[PDB]
RNA sequence: CCGACUUACCAACCCGAUGCAAACUGCGAAUACCGGAGAAUGUUAUCACGGGAGACACACGGCGGGUGCUAACGUCCGUC
RNA sequence: UCCUCCUAAAGAGUAACGGAGGAGCACGAAGGUUGGCUAAUCCUGGUCGGACAUCAGGAGGUUAGUGCAAUGGCAUAAGCCAGCUUGACUGCGAGCGUGACGGCGCGAGCAGGUGCGAAAGCAGGUCAUAGUGAUCCGGUGGUUCUGAAUGGAAGGGCCAUC
RNA sequence: UGCCUGGCGGCCGUAGCGCGGUGGUCCCACCUGACCCCAUGCCGAACUCAGAAGUGAAACGCCGUAGCGCCGAUGGUAGUGUGGGGUCUCCCCAUGCGAGAGUAGGGAACUGCCAGGCAU
RNA sequence: UCUCUA
RNA sequence: GCGGGAGUGGCGAAAUUGGUAGACGCACCAGAUUUAGGUUCUGGCGCCGCAAGGUGUGCGAGUUCAAGUCUCGCCUCCCGCACCA
């Protein structure tokens, strides 16, 4: 709750002025965060799934919730009801200390890292990023693992426009370019 | 017309059966209902047997 | 020039729905007022609703056929007698 | 939260190469040993550095003169 | 010839044509023809009429076609007695009342809507006649 | 929203008393108060009515919102009930849990005299 | 790789206008039918039980329709 | 043979070698109850990931769903999740519907005993309408009802069932 | 008695949407926190509990507004019961019933019981 | 063991 | 005219309970053998291309999460019946 207490006393002191809010509870604010692993390979063994859950609960301290198909499709060779991805919905401290060790440890740990981007924002706040790999987290060693999975984060805020996001994790320091 | 049908002997000592049918493929373990005996006037446990 | 036939053939008994007993009709308990599928009509006071959604009379008395509802609704009840 | 489905989640210490030091909890244990924080990376400037582009006629006029 | 592309059901009852019709004011165009009897138009006489007013206007104006085929007709074929199903499909009608505008056109003149109207008119079994748009 | 899914959740034992014709008392509950009121089969008109916004009920009080504010109405719509003369009523939650301050709330009309 | 633009070969959605439907309906009659009350009329015309039957090959005409060609002194239904 | 719609003429019913489609099952949970929930499709953003898996938001508002054909219903959901369970109870049944009849159907309530629920209450199979076969003969279990001099027994009867 | 709010109804769009404005003493809402009651096929999001620092941003309530939705005559038309008639696949006459669509227009609901607050 | 033809 | 059956790469021919479409072989292409051709031997082979996937079971619509693989119509072809006065 460290970047909550630098929210609670900086961030909305900063975007009141930056956008002359008639109140204080009309500032955006960080919601959610969704950890998403759209696990489609998992019909070719049920370990994949199992242990691609398991690397996701060392990055976030939670048990993910293994998600299903909503329907049938063929083209995927896929039935309704198929165990096929796992989230894991953060909110409160463990969002925030997830978000702390997000942008101070694993941004920096992406190779290449160049910047982010300002365009997904989803036209409505809530931003959305791809990692491609899990080892820029440190939380997972990399002689134990053995498959390179991939996650998608989605920060859903409540924020109307795309701006006022744009603005709220920009003074966080997000960095998006 | 795969569904067989069975009965459900009251375990009362009384030979007292309900009648009924069950899909011995895909429920191979044996069902067992508690039902009421109206020799009885209790509701006893009934187990599967052959409907003969 | 012999030749034909009609994959048509086919009907089924007609089930003899509709409403047995009127408004302003007096019945009594247990009389059977509408035969019907769904529920084309509703059960509402002393009126009670069928396996197959056959609305019989619980009390005796005059049937009263009567809309409420915000969905505009046919609710039939019976009123005293 | 639930009590026993979820990993140990506890306050440990992450330094870094340009001494970030910065307690955070974490699922990992032991404690940490960093490359590159998000305080020293290269994004503010070493980003903008490795772009590196460097021009064709001062390339020529750099290889001689008249 | 017009002809539904798809259809809800393949056959249809003979019905009766009575009544009075609808698309009775001229609604696109400036000049129309406007059925005065009763009875079905087939696709071949929509289509005949049509060859004869836009060969009669050198393909100048537009023209609306009011009307469409969606009956189904059928027949039994020759030397069939009366019983084993309903006939076969062989043709689409549209049914008309007194009063339904068939065709629309402008973008000429009166008098070459006149003389190909009555071109048309000599290709249909129905009476009808000319109509010009009425304000209200 | 809510409120919208607390009156759908409790609109089927509503209809259900509706066409029961009993008299019902009728829970409402807010963080900061709660209420209780006996109601005619008809619906339309009460008989007794208790709350914590109520003054004599309120000055006694901690906290209008908590279990001990709920028990203690719950016994004053059962003794104005039973001074009213009203004895079997039905228990209608509106849509929340039988569980927490509206469960101390019956529990407190039971033992003060009402049967449901 | 990004694409540069302009055609006249078309075109989804949406919007406006216009038609059609036995197996369409956000409307909806006349009649008919069921129940109640009230006169006048009618040789109880009504119902129940019992004794005795005959009959179960219909026809045309009007209206509402299916089929056929809105063909048949055609055919199959409803009603008189 | 059975079910659904139209023909069928706004009660019921109504024919043709008339127009169109299905059934001859399934389910020990896909039943009961309590609690809770609410779709289809499309748009944007987003790792592998693609027209289409999963994730977040938004439009929409049932255009979805219902074990299966069609019709009528369904938000209090009859649709979808989870917990506990066996009312897929036995004896009856006022009163009606429907048939020429055999027969078929609905049913509040009563007695006993039971399940869920704090409780009011609900439950005598499933959203409903198809999923079926008379009698005879014979088989199995139960029952002293009968038992051809008498005591048993055989056989028969009754109840359940094939 | 006036205003405002909450609960339960009656009625079921002249009652619904949309657009603009407006409300915080109380109430309501969001809210703060959660070791506990209880809860998440992960998550105090929901459910629940302990509360009251803040805000009326959202939601909700109120006011206004005819872009809709909705309601909706009069007259006429369609149809049709009976009787009659014709040029009889369809129409007409007498008489009785009489739509639908559309038009003028209406229209931003009304009302009951209880409780609370501020005024009177 | 078989093995055509230019 | 009635009934029954079938239509798939250049060719003959397969696929089951609806879960890639070409198993196979023939022919063709190329390689090596041989003076050369044939044979014989090895390897490829339905259409669009960067190599990366998409179109494709007579024609056209439906059903299905998804069809040669269901269902309807159309089309062509093959077979048997087309009798009694
Ligand atoms: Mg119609
Ligand atoms: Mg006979
Ligand atoms: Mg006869
Ligand atoms: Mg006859
Ligand atoms: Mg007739
Ligand atoms: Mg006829
Ligand atoms: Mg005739
Ligand atoms: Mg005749
Ligand atoms: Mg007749
Ligand atoms: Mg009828
Ligand atoms: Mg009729
Ligand atoms: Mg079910
Ligand atoms: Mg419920
Ligand atoms: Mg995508
Ligand atoms: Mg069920
Ligand atoms: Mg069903
Ligand atoms: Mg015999
Ligand atoms: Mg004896
Ligand atoms: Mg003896
Ligand atoms: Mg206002
Ligand atoms: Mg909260
Ligand atoms: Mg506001
Ligand atoms: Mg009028
Ligand atoms: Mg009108
Ligand atoms: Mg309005
Ligand atoms: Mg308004
Ligand atoms: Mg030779
Ligand atoms: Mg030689
Ligand atoms: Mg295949
Ligand atoms: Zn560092």
């Amino acid at each position: 709750a460290k970047l909550h207490d630098y929210y609670k006393d900086e961030v909305v002191k900063k975007l009141m002025t930056e956008f002359n809010y008639n109140s204080v509870m009309q500032v955006p604010r960080v919601e959610k965060i969704t950890l998403n692993m759209g696990v489609g390979e998992a019909i070719a063994d049920k370990k994949l799934l199992d242990n691609a859950a398991a690397d996701l609960a060392a990055i976030s301290g939670q048990k993910p919730l293994i998600t299903k198909a909503r329907k049938s499709v063929a083209g995927f060779k896929i039935r309704q009801g198929y165990p096929i991805g796992c989230k894991v919905t953060l909110r409160g401290e463990r969002m925030w200390e997830f978000f702390e060790r997000l942008i101070t440890i694993a941004v920096p740990r992406i190779r290449d890292f160049r910047g982010l981007s300002a365009k997904s924002f989803d036209g409505r706040g809530n931003y959305s990023m791809g990692v491609r790999e899990q080892i820029i987290f440190p939380e997972i060693d990399y002689d134990k693992v053995d498959r390179v999975r991939g996650l998608d984060i989605t920060i859903t805020t409540t924020a109307k426009s795309d701006e006022e996001g744009r603005a709220l994790l920009a003074a966080f320091d997000f960095p998006f370019r | 017309g795969i569904r067989e049908k069975i009965k459900l002997v009251s375990s009362a000592g009384t030979g007292h059966f309900y009648t009924t049918t069950k899909n011995k493929r895909t429920k191979p373990e044996k069902l067992e209902l508690k039902k009421f005996d109206p020799v009885v006037r209790q509701h006893v446990i009934y187990k599967e047997a052959k409907i003969k | 020039k012999a030749g034909g036939s009609t994959r048509n053939g086919r009907d089924s008994e007609a089930k003899r729905l509709g409403v047995k007993r009127f408004g302003g009709e007096s019945v009594l308990a247990g009389s059977i007022i509408v035969r019907q599928r769904g529920t084309k009509f509703h059960a509402g006071a002393n009126v009670g609703c069928g396996r197959d959604h056959t609305l019989f009379a619980k009390a005796d008395g005059k049937v009263k056929f009567e809309v409420k509802g915000p969905k505009n609704r046919k609710f039939i009840s019976i009123e005293a007698e | 939260m639930k009590k026993d489905i979820h990993p140990k989640y506890e306050e440990i210490t992450a330094s870094c190469s340009c001494g970030n030091v910065m307690k955070i909890r974490s699922t990992v244990g032991h404690d940490l040993n960093l490359d590159v924080c998000s305080k020293c990376h290269p994004f503010f400037t070493g980003k903008q550095r490795d772009v590196a582009t460097g021009g064709r006629v001062d390339r020529f006029n750099k290889r001689f003169n008249i | 010839m017009l002809q539904p592309k798809r259809t809800k059901f393949r056959k249809m009852h003979k019905g009766r044509n009575r009544g009075l019709a609808q698309g009775t004011d001229v609604s696109f165009g400036s000049f129309g023809l406007k059925a005065v009897g009763r009875g079905r138009l087939t696709a071949r006489q929509i289509e005949a009429a049509r060859r004869a007013m836009t060969r009669a206007v050198k393909r100048q104006g537009k023209i609306w076609i009011r009307v469409f085929p969606d009956k189904p007709i059928t027949e039994k074929p020759l030397a069939v007695r009366m019983g084993k199903g309903k006939g076969n499909v062989e043709y689409w009608v549209a049914l008309i009342q007194p009063g339904k505008v068939l065709y629309e056109m402008d973008g000429v003149p009166e008098e070459l809507a006149r003389e190909a109207f009555k071109l048309a008119a000599a290709k249909l079994p129905i009476k009808t006649t000319f109509v010009t748009k009425t304000v209200m | 929203d809510k409120k919208s899914a607390r009156i759908r959740r409790a609109t089927r034992a509503r209809r259900k008393l509706q066409e029961l014709g009993a008299t019902r008392l009728v829970v409402h509950r807010t963080p900061r108060h709660i209420y209780a009121q006996v109601i005619a089969p008809n619906g339309s008109e009460v008989l007794v009515a208790a709350s914590t916004v109520e003054k004599a009920i309120a000055e006694q009080l901690k906290y209008t919102g908590n279990k001990d504010a709920a028990a203690a109405v719950g016994k004053a719509v059962a003794e104005r009930a039973l001074e009213k003369g009203i004895k079997d009523v039905s228990f209608d939650r509106s849509g929340f849990q039988y569980h927490g301050r509206v469960q101390a709330l019956a529990d407190a009309a039971r033992e003060a005299g009402l049967q449901f």
